[PDB]
């Protein structure tokens, strides 16, 4: 129950990881996560129902998403768990991640094909099914749409923020989830979305295994948040239509609360995580 | 007020827009766009990078296609 660095990970860490994640795929259960993830991406909008982005529940659902994920993982290989990046230091093509013992690298000029990696096409361990854009090869392009990923001193900037959301609690809000999301302000996790290209730049971003990392740092960013504002919590709290409010269920598991996934050391800790 | 339709040939694809609230094609196959409650538009193909109109979605679409069919969503 430990998620670390990703840049920590010993040889057998990855290959066990990596075989992991290959075999929920072989198995038919990976599409279905970027099934899931694309209807609400396609789903949540600013003036209506809106659960897993563009809203407070982004943090929480997608908590709750990666504890799924995890779960399916650890089914597979019980010592898996997920690892997390973090972009703000591992900024570069040449990070370990993007070896060919990991996740491979970018893609080539032509067409974004990944080439490397035991998710490349070639392989024929990682075929492309749940899709919009019709090719069915993982693609990338590090660094081709926006040229930086998001600095410490950025990351410190939204950190630094008190108030966990605000109305009208959607891409327009001040406050941290949305700064933290990226739809205002000097962007966080959208941009690296954007960065990484290929289908993490589409509503079938869980396609690229780096999705899962991606968001593991994304939710350590928000134990951070809570270590640095012990005296901030979750918003809204009752009454808030078309927003999961702190006690109410959340789509698409229904049982579950906001209120429940606040603490994530119920279900796992990080290598490090600063204490207020 | 939606946005005004458009149809032109971008990088040898046609693209139309019309308000429905609002639909893009690629070629004739419609593309999931979104409106931004600050004005500006994604597409589900680009969808964490906004753009100021659905005509720019449109285009930033093909961009990524890079010639490739889109699929009914
Ligand atoms: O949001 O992926
Ligand atoms: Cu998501
Ligand atoms: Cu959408
Ligand atoms: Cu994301
Ligand atoms: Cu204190």
């Amino acid at each position: 129950t430990v998620r670390k660095n990703q840049a920590t990970l010993t040889a057998d860490e990855k290959r066990r990881f990596v075989a992991a994640v290959l075999e929920l795929k072989r198995s038919g259960r990976y599409d279905e996560f970027v099934r899931t993830h694309n209807e609400f991406i396609m789903s949540d909008t600013d003036s209506g129902e809106r659960t897993g982005h563009r809203s407070p529940s982004f943090l929480p659902w997608h908590r709750r998403f990666l504890l799924d994920f995890e779960q399916a993982l650890q089914s597979v290989d019980s010592s898996v768990t997920l690892p997390y990046w973090d972009w703000s230091a591992d900024r570069t093509v040449r990070a370990s991640l993007w070896a060919p013992d990991f996740l491979g690298g970018t893609g080539r000029s032509t067409d974004g094909r990944v080439m490397d990696g035991p998710f490349a096409a070639s392989t024929g361990n990682w075929p492309i099914n749940v899709r919009v854009d019709s090719r069915t090869y993982l693609r990338r392009s590090l660094g081709g749409s926006v040229a930086e990923l998001p600095t410490r001193a950025e990351v410190e900037s939204v950190l630094a923020i008190s108030a966990y959301d605000l109305p009208p609690y959607n891409s327009a809000s001040e406050g941290f989830r949305n700064h933290l999301e990226g739809w205002r302000g000097v962007n966080l996790h959208n941009r690296v979305h954007v960065w990484v290209g290929g289908q993490m730049a589409t509503g079938v971003s869980p396609n690229d295994p780096v999705f899962w990392l991606h968001h593991a740092y994304v939710d350590k960013l928000w134990a951070e948040w809570q270590r640095r504002h012990p005296d901030s919590a979750y918003v809204p709290t009752g009454g808030t239509p078309d927003v999961v409010d702190l006690n109410e269920t959340m789509k698409p598991w229904n049982t579950v609360r906001p209120a429940d996934l606040l603490d994530h050391t119920a279900y796992y800790t990080f290598d490090a995580l600063e204490h207020h | 007020a939606a946005p005004e339709s458009f149809d032109e040939v971008y990088k040898g694809r046609r693209i139309q827009g019309r308000p429905a609230g609002y639909e893009v094609f690629v070629d004739g196959v419609q593309l999931h766009v979104m409106r931004n409650a600050d004005g500006s538009w994604i597409s589900v193909v680009s969808h964490y990078d906004p753009v100021p109109t659905p005509r720019a979605a449109a285009r930033a679409a093909v961009d990524e296609l890079q010639g490739a069919p889109l699929l009914p969503f």
